[PDB]
RNA sequence: CGACUUACCAACCCGAUGCAAACUGCGAAUACCGGAGAAUGUUAUCACGGGAGACACACGGCGGGUGCUAACGUCCGUC
RNA sequence: UCCUCCUAAAGAGUAACGGAGGAGCACGAAGGUUGGCUAAUCCUGGUCGGACAUCAGGAGGUUAGUGCAAUGGCAUAAGCCAGCUUGACUGCGAGCGUGACGGCGCGAGCAGGUGCGAAAGCAGGUCAUAGUGAUCCGGUGGUUCUGAAUGGAAGGGCCAUC
RNA sequence: UGCCUGGCGGCCGUAGCGCGGUGGUCCCACCUGACCCCAUGCCGAACUCAGAAGUGAAACGCCGUAGCGCCGAUGGUAGUGUGGGGUCUCCCCAUGCGAGAGUAGGGAACUGCCAGGCAA
C-alpha cells in the first residue's frame, strides 16, 4: 500500500522530531494541491498552513501541483511564519523523495526567511 | 502496441456487453508479463550463466537479471545467495510488442504441436506456460546455440478470478485446445 | 529506461510464406523469412 | 588467533602512531585510513607498518 | 560434566517510579530494551537508560505495542 | 508402559505435590475411577491396572487413560556414596492430587464397571472412589 | 493421454482432557525502593578516628536443590 | 578464568562433585551516515524440476533473520540492499551503576579537527551480554623532564606501544 | 452550527477482522504521457516530473450486521502476610489481601487543532 509505506517511511524522522522537542514543517504532497503545515512540539495545534487548494492562492498559478505551485506555497508559508513570529523550523519530509516538489517547495521556504 | 489499439478499441466493449460491468476499469487487463528460466545447472558450469542471459535478451527487449536462491537446502547442494535462476519482467508498452511475437510468430512454431492449453490457471487469473526449445523465437539461428534448455511464460492480469481471465484470453484468439 | 545495457530494438519488417506481412521490433538482426503465421496454419 | 597486531604511522613528521589489527591471509594489501594526528591537530593519511 | 556458570551482572530497576534523579543517573540496567526511553531519558550503548535531565522519573505504556516508557518531569 | 518421546530435559526437579485435582469431572465415559488420596503413580502401577480391567471387562467398551507419567525419577545404584552428580532415570511418575480422574469407561453396565474398577484400585497405592458422569 | 473406489496407513487443522525448574497470550500475597504525615524510641542513623574478636556453626519453622518428598544426612534463602 | 538459562523463594545477591550449553574470536568491513526494502511456512498454475532450486498470485503477520551458545530485545527495524565515507578520532567529562580492594561499566556536555545529509541531526566501533592476565624485568618510537665538577652522552622519568 | 473531505495528533484492540450497502460538487485514489528532472542490481513496477480525458472498478472514508477477535462483572474457588492447631512428606482455625479461567453482559469507538467544498 502507497500510504502504509509512507508512513513507514516517515516514521523515524517524525519520532526524532518529537523527541527533539521542535517546531516541524510538514507537507504533504499529491498529484494535485501540495499542501504544508507548521506544527507545534507538542504535535497537538497548527501554527499556520498554506496550500494551493484555497482560491486566495489557487487565483495565479495556472496550475496546482508543478514546481511553480510548489514556490507559491512554499514562499507563501514564509512570510506566514515570519509574521507568526516563529523562525526556526525542521523540514519534514513525510515519507516524500526530497528531489522535486518537495524540494523546491523547501528551496522557496529557506531563501524566504524560514532558514533550517 | 497494435493489439493495444485493438484492445481498446472493441475488446473493452467485447468485455463490456459479456459481463455487462457496472464501470468500464472493472473489465481485467493485462498489467505485466515475466519471463522465467530456471537453469539450475549453475553449480555444474557457472559460465553458461552468461549466454543463458543472452537469449532471453534476444527474446526480450531489455537485459535479464539473474535470481539467487532463496534459502539454502541440503537435497539441492545449494548455498544460500548464489545464482541459480534469471528472469524478465516487462509491462508499459514493450510488452504489447512481445505479445505479438508471442501470439503470431512463435506458437504457431511449437514442434509437435497439438494446441495451447486451456486449465494452466492459478486459480485468480493468472495464465502461466512453457516452451521446449529456443528456436520457436526467430531470434535464434540454430548455429549459435547448442543447449535444449527451455523457458517458461507467464502473464498477470486484474482479473478476480479464472471466468473472466480465461474469457479475456479468449478474446485474445488463445487456441485452448 | 536504462542506458547502453539494453540490446538494440531496432523495427524489422517480416513476412511469411502464406503472403502475410507484419512489422514488429526485435532483435532478430537483419532479414527474416518465415513460413506460418497466426492464421494460415492448421492450428 | 591469526589476526595480528598492526602499526598506523601518520603521513606527517610527527612519531604518532596508531595500533590496530588485520588479518594478512584475506586482505594482504596496505592500509591506508584518514586520521586525526593530535601532534599536528589534523586530519592526515597514517600508512600500515610493523 | 556440568558446574559452570557466570557471574551475575546485578541488573535491573535502579530508580522507581516518582523519586527525584540527578542528571546522568542510570534509571534501568538491562539487556535488551525492556523499557524504551521516553522524555528526558537518553539510552547507552548496553540498553542503559539515564536521566538526561533533572527531575521526577515517571513508567507509562505508550504506542500501539503498549510498550513500557521511561520519562522524566521537572519537578 | 506408558512414557514420553523426546522429552526436553532427561532429569528435573523433584518438586511438590501440593494443590488440588484439575481434571475433576467424567469427560469421556460414563463412570471413573476418581482419586481421594495424593501421591504418585509410577507407569508400570497404571499398566497393571490398566490390564486388570481389560481383562474385567473382557474387551467390551471403552476405556480412557486420564494420566500420564510425563515425570522421570531417578535412583542412585546400590553402594554409591552421596554427590557426585544427579542419578540416572529409573522410571516416570504420574503425580496425582485429590479429585483426579484417574481412568473413565464407557460401553459396559453400572454394575460391571463397578467390579472393574475395583479389581483396579486394588493394584493403586492412593485410595479412591467410584465416580458417575454428571449432567453438567 | 481421461479417471475412480476403499474393509486400509495417515499429515496439517477443528472439539474436549491433562502436564512443565530451564513454556507464558494472565497474575497475587509478601518483600523491596521513593515521597508525605502523627505518635513513640536514652541518635535507635550516618561519617571519621583508636582497639577487637570472628571467617568449624548447630537444631527448629517456612521456601527449595540433593538423597529414597530416608537420616540428629548434605547444600542454599529467610526468621 | 569468562559468558547464557534454571535452581533463586515476582528488587539486587544467593551454595552443592546440582540440571543444561558456550568463549580464549571475527570484521577496514560485518564500522559511521544517507536513501530504500520487509520474512518463515503453506495453497494454486508453470520445461527439464522431482516433497524440497527459480517465476506469478493468494492465506499468513515474524513461527524468519539477527557472523558464533543461550537469554532479553529488535518494524522508527538492531533484519535485507545501495551511494559516499573513516567518529574504530584527540584532550576531557557533570552525574551514576558495580565491586573488600585492584578494578570494571554507562554517560549528557565542552574544546579541537572530520564523515554522511538540503536540513533538523547522527557518528568517541559492531543489537547487548563471553573473545581475557596485575606487577616486575626488558624491547621499539617520541619528548633537553632529568642527567650526580662543567658541556654532552649513557641511564632514568613522562607519553605511545610490544 | 451540520453533512463531508485531507493533514497532524491524543488514545490505543469496547478502537481489530469477516459479510452487505454507500461516495465523486470539491478533496482523495486509480488513470494518460514521460524528450527533459529522477530511478530500476531488468521493468514509469516503485520513486520522480508534465497533465487531466475517463472512472469510483480496486484502495480509502462512512453506514449496517455479531459471524470472530477484544473488554468484562457479582459470587465462589486457588494462593497468601500475621498469630494458633492437627490423624503434620499435607492441611485446618481467627483476621487481612484476594486471583486466573469461566458466567451474565458489554461491544462493530471517542476526542483536539488546521485547511477546503456544499447547505446554512
Amino acid at each position: 500500500d502507497k500510504k502504509s509505506a509512507r508512513i513507514r517511511r516517515a516514521t523515524r524522522a517524525r519520532r526524532k522530531l518529537q523527541e527533539l522537542g521542535a517546531t516541524r514543517l510538514v507537507v504533504h504532497r499529491t498529484p494535485r494541491h501540495i499542501y504544508a503545515q507548521v506544527i507545534a512540539p507538542n504535535g497537538s495545534e497548527v501554527l499556520v498552513a498554506a496550500s494551493t487548494v484555497e482560491k486566495a492562492i489557487a487565483e495565479q498559478l495556472k496550475y496546482t501541483g508543478n514546481k511553480d505551485a510548489a514556490a507559491a506555497v512554499g514562499k507563501a508559508v514564509a512570510e506566514r511564519a515570519l509574521e507568526k513570529g516563529i523562525k526556526d523550523v525542521s523540514f519534514d519530509r513525510s515519507g516524500f523523495q526530497y528531489h522535486g516538489r518537495v524540494q523546491a517547495l523547501a528551496d522557496a521556504a529557506r531563501e524566504a526567511g524560514l532558514q533550517f | 502496441a497494435k493489439l493495444h489499439d485493438y484492445y481498446k478499441d472493441e475488446v473493452v466493449k467485447k468485455l463490456m456487453t459479456e459481463f455487462n460491468y457496472n464501470s468500464v476499469m472493472q473489465v481485467p487487463r493485462v498489467e505485466k508479463i515475466t519471463l522465467n528460466m530456471g537453469v539450475g545447472e549453475a553449480i555444474a558450469d557457472k559460465k553458461l550463466l552468461d549466454n543463458a542471459a543472452a537469449d532471453l535478451a534476444a527474446i526480450s527487449g531489455q537485459k535479464p537479471l539473474i535470481t539467487k536462491a532463496r534459502k539454502s537446502v541440503a537435497g539441492f547442494k545449494i548455498r544460500q545467495g548464489y545464482p541459480i535462476g534469471c528472469k524478465v519482467t516487462l509491462r508499459g508498452e514493450r510488452m504489447w510488442e512481445f505479445f505479438e511475437r508471442l501470439i503470431t510468430i512463435a506458437v504457431p512454431r511449437i514442434r509437435d504441436f497439438r494446441g495451447l492449453s486451456a486449465k494452466s490457471f492459478d486459480g485468480r487469473g493468472n495464465y502461466s506456460m512453457g516452451v521446449r526449445e529456443q528456436i520457436i523465437f526467430p531470434e535464434i539461428d540454430y548455429d549459435k546455440v547448442d543447449r535444449v534448455r527451455g523457458l517458461d511464460i507467464t502473464i498477470t492480469t486484474t482479473a478476480k478470478s479464472d471466468e473472466e481471465g480465461r474469457a479475456l484470453l479468449a478474446a485474445f484468439d488463445f487456441p485452448f485446445r | 529506461m536504462k542506458k547502453d545495457i539494453h540490446p538494440k530494438y531496432e523495427e524489422i519488417t517480416a513476412s511469411c510464406s502464406c503472403g502475410n506481412v507484419m512489422k514488429i521490433r526485435s532483435t532478430v538482426g537483419h532479414d527474416l523469412n518465415l513460413d506460418v503465421c497466426s492464421k494460415c496454419h492448421p492450428f | 588467533g591469526i589476526r595480528e597486531k598492526i602499526k598506523l604511522v601518520s603521513s606527517a613528521g610527527t612519531g604518532h602512531f596508531y595500533t590496530t589489527t588485520k588479518n594478512k591471509r584475506t586482505k594482504p594489501e596496505k592500509l591506508e585510513l584518514k586520521k586525526f594526528d593530535p601532534v599536528v591537530r589534523q586530519h592526515v593519511i597514517y600508512k600500515e607498518a610493523k | 560434566r556440568n558446574g559452570r556458570d557466570s557471574e551475575a551482572k546485578r541488573l535491573g530497576v535502579k530508580r522507581f517510579g516518582g523519586e527525584s534523579v540527578l542528571a546522568g543517573s542510570i534509571i534501568v540496567r538491562q539487556r535488551g530494551t525492556k523499557f524504551h526511553a521516553g522524555a528526558n531519558v537518553g539510552c547507552g550503548r548496553d540498553h542503559t537508560l539515564f536521566a538526561k535531565a533533572d527531575g521526577k522519573v515517571k513508567f507509562e505504556v505508550k504506542g500501539p505495542k503498549n510498550r513500557k516508557f521511561i520519562s522524566i518531569e521537572a519537578e | 508402559m506408558l512414557q514420553p518421546k523426546r522429552t526436553k530435559f532427561r532429569k528435573m526437579h523433584k518438586g511438590r505435590n501440593r494443590g488440588l485435582a484439575q481434571g475433576t469431572d467424567v469427560s469421556f465415559g460414563s463412570f471413573g475411577l476418581k482419586a481421594v488420596g495424593r501421591g504418585r503413580l509410577t507407569a508400570r502401577q497404571i499398566e497393571a491396572a490398566r490390564r486388570a480391567m481389560t481383562r474385567a471387562v473382557k474387551r467390551q467398551g471403552k476405556i480412557w487413560i486420564r494420566v500420564f507419567p510425563d515425570k522421570p525419577i531417578t535412583e542412585k545404584p546400590l553402594a554409591v556414596r552421596m554427590g557426585k552428580g544427579k542419578g540416572n532415570v529409573e522410571y516416570w511418575v504420574a503425580l496425582i492430587q485429590p479429585g483426579k480422574v484417574l481412568y473413565e469407561m464407557d460401553g459396559v453396565p453400572e454394575e460391571l464397571a463397578r467390579e472393574a474398577f475395583k479389581l483396579a484400585a486394588a493394584k493403586l497405592p492412593i485410595k479412591t472412589t467410584f465416580v458417575t458422569k454428571t449432567v453438567m
